[PDB]
């Protein structure tokens, strides 16, 4: 049911932290106003991924419990929900309402960025599916904070430390379902759904860079860390 | 090594 004081400051000091993100409207604006070659497509995409990597490192360490956990687990934990919080920020970027005509000539864009046609279908149907559950800002903020915060991340020692930390987070994100969305009882549920999706892009998030129509995929030595790429 | 840049803005 209602949020209780304790919840109310975890989840403001989590949007604070969250606010901190690149604005959509950088991103957007950016693809919207000139259409770029696949070459030009990829040097954006890695400098937007190269200021996603260092914002969500800094909103990671922010997140209650988390500099308390053991060295190895952190970076376990980090490199294990990098690229998921990538695919779930441009799911909220891609769903961010736009003036009319403006969000079909975005995915036409991004369509045509480079990007090889095998990866074009199951991208698209993950952002038409966030879509329509009409998550707020705290949804996508708080979806977050849990996907870093998996116990179920490869490499993880302590995973009771880590479930310690995600369950407060699932307690508030369950409690704003029931008050966002009343009518649909399997809210919660169907967050926790796009979840277990959003793993598939794991796996083959090398190729699908690799796949790019370029002639040289340069990637920065912090990408190369967290994507295991070069 | 492995991960060096993550361990240095993990620490910092
Ligand atoms: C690995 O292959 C892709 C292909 C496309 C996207 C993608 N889906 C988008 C949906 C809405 C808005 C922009 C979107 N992007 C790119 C982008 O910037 N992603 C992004 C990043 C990287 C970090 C933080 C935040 C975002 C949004 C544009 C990169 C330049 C060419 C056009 C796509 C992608 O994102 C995970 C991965």
């Amino acid at each position: 049911m209602e949020l209780t004081p304790d919840q109310q400051t975890l989840l403001h000091f989590i949007m604070d932290s969250y606010n901190k993100q690149r604005m959509p409207q950088e991103i957007t604006n950016k693809i919207l106003k000139e259409a770029f070659s696949a070459e030009e497509n990829f040097l954006i995409l890695t400098e937007m991924a190269t200021n996603h990597v260092q914002v969500l490192v800094e909103f990671t360490k922010k997140l209650p419990g988390f500099q308390t956990l053991d060295h190895e687990d952190q970076i376990a934990l980090l490199k294990g929900s990098a690229v998921e919080a990538m695919f779930l920020r441009s799911a909220e970027i891609f769903n961010k309402k736009l003036p009319s005509g403006h969000s079909d000539l975005l995915e036409a864009r991004i369509r045509n960025s480079g990007i090889s046609d095998e990866y074009i279908t199951p991208m698209f149907s993950f952002y038409k599916s966030i879509g329509e559950l009409k998550m707020t800002q705290e949804e996508y903020a708080l979806l977050t904070a849990i996907v870093i915060l998996s116990p179920d991340r490869q490499y993880i020692k302590d995973r009771e430390a880590v479930e310690k930390l995600q369950e407060p987070l699932l307690d508030v994100l369950q409690k704003l379902c029931k008050i966002h969305q009343p009518e649909n009882p399997q809210h919660f549920a169907c967050l926790l759904g796009r979840l277990t999706e959003l793993r598939t892009f794991n796996h083959h998030h090398a190729e699908m860079l690799m796949s790019w129509r370029v002639n040289d995929h340069k990637f920065t030595p912090l990408l190369c860390e967290i994507w295991d790429v070069q | 090594k492995d991960h060096q840049l993550l361990r240095y803005l993990l620490d910092k």
